[PDB]
């Protein structure tokens, strides 16, 4: 169910991404609410697009993980944490991570542009 | 050899007209200077002026809806002379008018007595009455709410996402043509919606020199907007200790009127210095000579008659609409005190059907105010460019707001583009 | 680091490095009309890229060859010696032909890929 | 009062009333021609009809 995996561990909650999806899109106040929901959805989709993750729910990237963001191992991160606690732990670095993700895509397309130019 | 490559996010734009946001919603400003660009501006084709005009009209009309109507005060008046001490210049200007006003009770009237300015009443002959309010035979009169102020508050116009506003920073920018020092903003600076008819008050000053802007400098049917680089201060006062009284005219309708004047009555005057005004007019004439013959005599004259709202120079000092006489200001050929008349029933802009009553404010009203520009009109080349005569003519209010929006242009962003590359998809 | 449209006066080969800066800045009745029209312009551009098979990309290479009748210039003068505004003006009223060719090329590519993926 | 044909008898009436003016405390006597279908009889003094 919607947000049912919020209290589950991240390893289990990552398999319900399509359940959390679809609930993002569906007298002046109702129209403002609809426009706001559409605007937030499109901002998130554009943010994925500029990272090279468009059309995917689980997108792997080329940005290495910095141990200063979190020094936990994968077993502790994925089996002993929920997404809410993880989101709280690394919120102070989230925008930095986003910037790095954007930069990686800026390089990646240029490399592809060169590889297809041979 | 070359292939079409599609780019999204291309930094290009097209001229466009879109809906702007009014912020005041306080924005966080940003400005990005555009290096190595040239953009063509035209201040007389700028849709931002029409949109600002429509927004000010809509805000004005909305502000007067939840306010007291003066429908029950459209009655005959019995007017006599004011018994206080007046000068010769103010004889007949102010009248003491008595009338029967309604009360909260439907079947109980009340005798009242109120001072009115002569401009706010019209003769009407009856057995027991002499005058009526000027607007009652044309439209309903709505009282402005005393809790709502008139004073300009600077506002910002902001483009929506997908659009941007270009700002021209060039010195001596005449309002049209290319601009090289161009920057991109999301919101404009704070622009005061100052209401005036002949002089531009509390506006922007030119960075370098007096700038003369005209849609067609050889067409005498167009107004000439002069922006000064130095301000000229105006000290305006109504030296009358007005005592304001009020009566209840309906269940939720309170009406405010002039009760009395404490002490002697003296006229309402604005003082402009003579040294700085003479320097200002010398600068304006020197700049005018660059658009006419160098040996042509340039003379200033009084405005033409007809439509007092245009022939005089309006403000909104305090809360009371002055109407000063610039005939003693422009009477020169190339201090000073200006008799100002006061009205309370104001038909603003050029509209007919919406009359607003400006209630008096108790005490004296004095305000000091920066003159930042002028509106001049030319009489016409009747002498074949031998001598030219300029007058402080009036115009629509758009010309005042255009005098602030001349630096801004709205452009639509076009993120898509195509270009040849050697990159082939496969 | 230059900001929104900061590269607008730079050359095409330099301005092409700031596409994400422009992309991130594309997103009561009058306010809703402005927001809805901004959304509609964004969605029309995204749908148009999708029709061309360029969804999810800012720099998208295609299979449409460049016609010398659209702009008879070499890559050095296009990318290193002129801006995107001058280019956009130069190829005005040629973009609809290019868009039609891109649409047809993507339709042919989708049919070819479906047929290739239909081989056992 | 006019050269009225048989078909128009009783269909148009010449009616007078006290109307207000632009001034609250003034009144004017106004007359006009109304169609019978716009008027309903009323029994009162110094009047005999009202508008529907
Ligand atoms: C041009 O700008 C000047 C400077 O802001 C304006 O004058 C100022 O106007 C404000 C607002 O009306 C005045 O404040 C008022 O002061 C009285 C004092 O009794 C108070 O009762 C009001 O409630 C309000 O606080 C202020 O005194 C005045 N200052 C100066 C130095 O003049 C001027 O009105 C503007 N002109 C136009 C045409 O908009
Ligand atoms: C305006 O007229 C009113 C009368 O309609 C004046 O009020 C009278 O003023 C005299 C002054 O000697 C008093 O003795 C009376 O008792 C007042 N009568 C009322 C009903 O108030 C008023 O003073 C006049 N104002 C001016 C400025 O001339
Ligand atoms: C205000 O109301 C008073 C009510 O007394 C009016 O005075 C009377 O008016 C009638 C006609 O309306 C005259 O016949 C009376 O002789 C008046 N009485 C007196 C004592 O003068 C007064 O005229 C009204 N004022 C206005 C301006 O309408
Ligand atoms: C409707 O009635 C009014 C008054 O009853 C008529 O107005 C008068 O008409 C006569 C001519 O018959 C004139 O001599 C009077 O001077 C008029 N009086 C006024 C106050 O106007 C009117 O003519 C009638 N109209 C019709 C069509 O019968
Ligand atoms: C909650 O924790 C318990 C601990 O044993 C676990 O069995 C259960 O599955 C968890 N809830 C969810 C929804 O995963
Ligand atoms: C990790 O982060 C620190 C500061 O948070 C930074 O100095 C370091 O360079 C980062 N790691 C890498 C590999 O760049
Ligand atoms: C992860 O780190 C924790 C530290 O509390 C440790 O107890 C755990 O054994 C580690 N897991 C692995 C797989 O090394
Ligand atoms: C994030 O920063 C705030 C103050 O900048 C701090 O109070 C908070 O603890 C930080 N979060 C983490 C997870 O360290
Ligand atoms: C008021 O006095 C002036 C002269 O002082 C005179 O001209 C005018 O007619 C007077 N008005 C009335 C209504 O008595
Ligand atoms: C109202 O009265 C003034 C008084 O001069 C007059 O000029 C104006 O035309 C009148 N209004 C109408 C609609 O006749
Ligand atoms: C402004 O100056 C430029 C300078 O070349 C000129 O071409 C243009 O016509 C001028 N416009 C006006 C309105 O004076
Ligand atoms: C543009 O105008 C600003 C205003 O301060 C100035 O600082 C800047 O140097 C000007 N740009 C150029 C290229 O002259
Ligand atoms: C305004 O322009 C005049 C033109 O002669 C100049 O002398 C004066 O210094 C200027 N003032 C400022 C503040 O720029
Ligand atoms: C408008 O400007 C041009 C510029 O020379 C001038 O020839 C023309 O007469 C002007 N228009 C009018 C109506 O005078
Ligand atoms: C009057 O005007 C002068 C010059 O305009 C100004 O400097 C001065 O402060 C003003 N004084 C008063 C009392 O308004
Ligand atoms: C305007 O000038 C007159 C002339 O004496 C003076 O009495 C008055 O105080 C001046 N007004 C202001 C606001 O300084
Ligand atoms: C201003 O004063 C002059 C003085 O001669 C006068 O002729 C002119 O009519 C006055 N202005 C107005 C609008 O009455
Ligand atoms: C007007 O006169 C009254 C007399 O009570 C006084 O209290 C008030 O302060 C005066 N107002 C002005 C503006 O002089
Ligand atoms: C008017 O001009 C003076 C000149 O320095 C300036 O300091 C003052 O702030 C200006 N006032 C307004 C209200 O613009
Ligand atoms: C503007 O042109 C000069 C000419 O060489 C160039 O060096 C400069 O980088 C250009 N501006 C930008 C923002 O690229
Ligand atoms: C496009 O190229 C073809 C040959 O490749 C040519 O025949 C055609 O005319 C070109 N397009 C235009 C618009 O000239
Ligand atoms: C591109 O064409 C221009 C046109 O004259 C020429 O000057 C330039 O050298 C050419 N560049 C290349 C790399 O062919
Ligand atoms: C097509 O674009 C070119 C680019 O300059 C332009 O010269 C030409 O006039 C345009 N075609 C039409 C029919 O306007
Ligand atoms: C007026 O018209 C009615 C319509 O039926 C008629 O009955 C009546 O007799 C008429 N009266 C006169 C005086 O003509």
């Amino acid at each position: 169910g919607f947000l049912g995996a919020a209290g589950s561990t991240m390893g289990a909650a990552s398999m319900t991404l399509t359940v959390q999806a679809r609930n993002l899109l569906s007298g002046i106040k109702q129209l403002q609410a609809r426009v706001l929901a559409v605007e937030h959805y499109l901002r998130d989709q554009q943010l994925l697009g500029i990272w090279g993750c468009s059309g995917k729910l689980i997108c792997c990237t080329n940005v290495p993980w910095n141990s200063s963001w979190s020094n936990r191992n994968l077993s502790e991160i994925w089996d002993n944490m929920t997404w809410l606690q993880w989101d709280k732990e690394i919120s102070n670095y989230t925008q930095i991570i986003y910037g790095l993700l954007e930069e990686s895509q800026n390089q990646q397309e240029k490399n592809e542009q060169d590889l297809l130019a041979l | 050899n070359l292939w079409v490559t599609v780019y999204y996010g291309v930094p290009v734009w097209k001229d466009a007209e879109t809906t702007l946001f009014c912020a005041s919603t306080d924005p966080n400003p940003q400005e990005i200077h555009l290096e190595n660009v040239t953009e063509e501006f035209n201040m007389w084709k700028n849709n931002m002026v029409e949109q600002m005009h429509e927004d000010i009209i809509s805000l004005w009309d909305q502000s007067l809806k939840p306010c007291v109507k003066l429908t029950p005060l459209c009655v005959g008046l019995q007017c006599t002379n004011v018994t206080n001490n007046i000068t010769d210049d103010m004889r007949g200007e102010l009248k003491n008018c008595s009338f029967n006003a309604t009360t909260e009770l439907r079947n109980k009237r009340q005798k009242v007595y109120s001072l009115f300015y002569r401009l706010d009443i019209v003769p009407m002959v009856d057995l027991w009455t002499n005058y009526r309010l000027i607007s009652c035979n044309t439209s309903a009169i709505t009282q402005a709410c005393p809790k709502v102020s008139f004073e300009p508050i600077p506002i910002h116009y902001c483009a929506p996402a997908g659009f941007a506003i270009l700002k021209c920073k060039d010195k001596k920018f005449n309002g049209t043509g290319p601009c090289q020092n161009v920057s991109t903003v999301q919101c404009t600076h704070g622009i005061k919606p100052v209401v005036s008819t002949q002089l531009l008050l509390n506006g922007s000053l030119a960075e370098e020199e007096v700038i003369i802007r005209s849609e067609n400098i050889t067409n005498n049917a167009k107004n000439i907007l002069v922006q000064l680089n130095t301000s000229v201060q105006i000290n305006c006062t109504r030296p009358n200790n007005n005592t304001v009284k009020s009566i209840r005219i309906g269940p939720g309708q309170a009406f405010y009127y002039t009760g009395d004047i404490i002490g002697d009555i003296r006229q309402a005057h604005c003082n402009v210095s003579k040294a700085t005004w003479n320097e200002t007019l010398g600068k304006v004439v020197k700049q005018l000579r660059k658009h006419f013959g160098n040996n042509t005599i340039i003379r200033f004259a009084q405005s033409s008659g007809g439509d007092l709202e245009v022939t005089t120079h309006s403000f909104n000092c305090g809360g009371e609409f002055f109407y000063c006489n610039t005939s003693g200001l422009f009477n020169s050929t190339w201090s000073i005190t200006l008799p100002c008349r006061i009205k309370q029933i104001i038909n603003m802009w050029q509209r007919i059907g919406q009359a607003m009553y400006a209630p008096p404010i108790q005490g004296v009203i004095r305000c000091v105010s920066n003159i930042t520009g002028l509106i001049l009109t030319r009489d016409g080349g009747s002498t074949n460019s031998t001598t030219e005569t300029f007058r402080p003519g009036g115009g629509d209010m758009r010309d005042n707001w255009r005098s602030e929006l001349y630096k801004y242009k709205v452009v639509k962003i076009e993120p898509l583009g195509v270009a040849p590359t050697r990159c082939k998809r496969r």
